[PDB]
């Protein structure tokens, strides 16, 4: 599962022009219990 | 309060659409 | 609705505002009497 | 008359003990200050302790202790209520006495004192209210304007009509009646109170607890004629577990963060997982040894906890300070244990908080080069550290960095030469060895 993480919501308006960063998170995926799961792109370096 | 973040509504996006301030970058 | 928010469509008039109601009572003692000067007030 | 001497030296010890622990009656000092109170022979000085918490509450030197001296006296009355009796006749008389003198200063003091003692229902309600309706059939309104500031949350849970028909009075002269503007000011003040609610007037010294205090609520009237027994202030001459092997509760906390961590793309919502959970500030030191151990397992080093650790940093100093007392324990305490690969995410995971000045950069200093105390592995830290921190500077911002940046113990210039062959032959061991220039003139300087 990959699909949990969260997702940055910015600023649907000004992210058509500036890149204003990261300003807020949507909910990625859900649960009753929230427990974590880990997430592939953490597990394989980066190419750099 | 909506201030233009988030989904137009969480119908198809089969998320739950919840949003939080990012305490991350502020300062 | 019409200032802010560029180009609304079906949308209604919020109805603005009220006197801001000052109705100060009393349901602690049954024996106050109806008309009294409440700390609440101001003293004049 | 060694019975008189002894009977005399005994009187005056017993008073200078009572005074001395009078004059040192503080809030947080009180109930040791009672214990040694209670070891004295309070009956037999029953009027010297009297006289010494009047005359302290009146030397007007306190009044902000009257509070202290009212729980005072609220133990005392407690454990002996025939004192409690005798202070409350004195006091009463000292108000009516300045009352009658006109002596403004000395009715506050009194009247503040009687408030406090109705507080701790060493006295009657009873006690105030016709103090109050006294001083309000004349003006004297500052007075009373003051005792109901300090006695008036306990006036209206015991007696609200009683205390509301004397606020209908108060009222009464406010709105229709003429009074001088200072007076009057004070006076509408109160008047204000009481939609406020007092809420800077029900704060203190409650150390007994409402049946601990054997309530001898004493229910004097200020128009009796009373006693006050100064007589007895006078000499005389009396013929008559298992211990914890295992940090698994803190294994569990591990595995939370740990697993915050691993989870959570990009760095920056893994900042605000870990931020999320306020962690109190006596565990934001280790959770950073958490961080870092995690990313000497990922085999790499990646931008991921450099931005990491640099969102948390400037969201609050405790981050500043955990990150670094952790590079004081790592490069102090822990190095010896890492293999030479583990150093190279090291030396550039410090790189990355440097030379972006989030460390800050100073903190450099605790590092030293000398043949006598340095690790090689530590050596090899250091050559990860700079070799980071040029890359991003260039050699250029790095000379101005370090010359602004009065590092000393690694750049000596004071002498010492053998340490700074060590060091240029450092630098130039590293390849760049542009830094030692300064050096090098040293070098001629010493020979």
């Amino acid at each position: 599962s990959a699909s949990h993480i969260l997702i940055p919501a910015s600023d649907l308006s000004w992210s058509k022009q500036t890149d204003t960063g990261i300003t807020h998170f949507r909910a990625g995926m859900t649960h009753e219990d929230e427990k974590l799961i880990p997430t592939i792109f953490r597990y394989i370096t980066t190419w750099e | 309060s909506y201030n233009g973040i988030g989904l137009k509504s969480a119908k198809g996006s089969s998320t739950s659409g919840h949003v939080q301030r990012s305490l991350a970058s502020n300062n | 609705p019409h200032l802010y928010n560029s180009r609304p469509r079906s949308v209604r008039i919020p109805w603005y505002n009220n006197p801001v109601s000052c109705i100060i009572q009393n349901d602690e003692e049954y024996d106050t009497p109806a008309l009294f000067f409440d700390p609440s007030l101001n003293p004049i | 008359d060694e019975d008189i001497k002894f009977q005399r030296e005994n009187w005056e010890m017993i008073r200078s003990h009572v005074s001395p622990i009078i004059s040192n009656l503080t809030m947080d000092n009180l109930q040791e200050s009672h214990r040694d109170l209670f070891q004295v022979n309070i009956l037999i000085g029953r009027n010297i302790i009297c006289k010494n918490v009047v005359d302290f509450t009146l030397n007007k030197q306190n009044g902000r202790l009257i509070p202290a001296l009212s729980a005072l006296i609220a133990l005392l009355n407690s454990d002996i209520p025939d004192i409690g009796e005798t202070l409350a006749k004195e006091l009463m008389l000292m108000f009516v006495q300045q009352f009658n003198r006109k002596d403004y200063v000395s009715c506050g003091n009194i009247l503040q004192c009687l408030s406090i003692l109705f507080l701790y229902d060493v006295i009657h309600e009873i006690v105030i209210l016709q103090i109050l309706l006294l001083l309000l059939e004349k003006n004297s309104l500052r007075l009373v304007i003051a005792v109901m500031k300090i006695c008036g949350w306990k006036l209206a849970l015991v007696s609200k009509k009683t205390h509301d028909m004397i606020w209908e009075k108060l009222r009464y002269i406010l709105q229709t009646q003429e009074l001088s503007s200072t007076l009057r000011e004070s006076l509408e003040t109160l008047f204000e109170i009481r939609q406020k609610d007092y809420k800077s007037g029900s704060q203190g010294l409650f150390i007994l607890d409402p049946t601990s205090y054997t309530v001898h609520t004493h229910s004097y009237i200020v128009s009796d004629e009373d006693e006050a027994n100064k007589e007895l202030g006078n000499f005389e001459k009396c013929e008559n577990q298992i211990y914890d092997m295992t940090s698994t509760n803190d294994v569990e906390f591990k595995k939370k963060i740990y697993l915050v961590l691993k989870s959570s793309l990009s760095g920056d919502e893994a900042a605000h997982k870990l931020l999320k959970l306020k962690i109190a500030n006596n565990l934001k030191k280790s959770v950073v040894d958490i961080i870092i151990k995690s990313s000497l397992q990922e085999s790499t080093f990646s931008k991921f906890y450099s931005i990491l650790s640099e969102r948390m940093i400037t969201f609050h100093r405790s981050w500043q300070t955990a990150y670094n007392e952790t590079f004081e324990q790592n490069y102090t305490q822990d190095i010896e244990d890492y293999e030479t690969d583990q150093l190279r995410i090291l030396g550039k995971f410090w790189g990355h908080l440097i030379s972006y000045e989030f460390l800050p950069m100073d903190c450099l200093k605790i590092i030293k080069l000398t043949e006598e105390e340095s690790c090689p592995q530590g050596r090899i830290f250091i050559k990860f550290l700079f070799q980071e921190l040029v890359n991003e500077l260039g050699l250029d911002e790095l000379q101005l960095r370090l010359n602004s940046s009065k590092l000393d113990g690694m750049f000596p210039l004071e002498g010492d030469a053998e340490h700074i062959r060590y060091s240029i032959n450092f630098f130039t061991a590293i390849g760049l060895g542009l830094l030692t220039e300064d050096m090098r003139s040293r070098l001629t300087i010493i020979q």
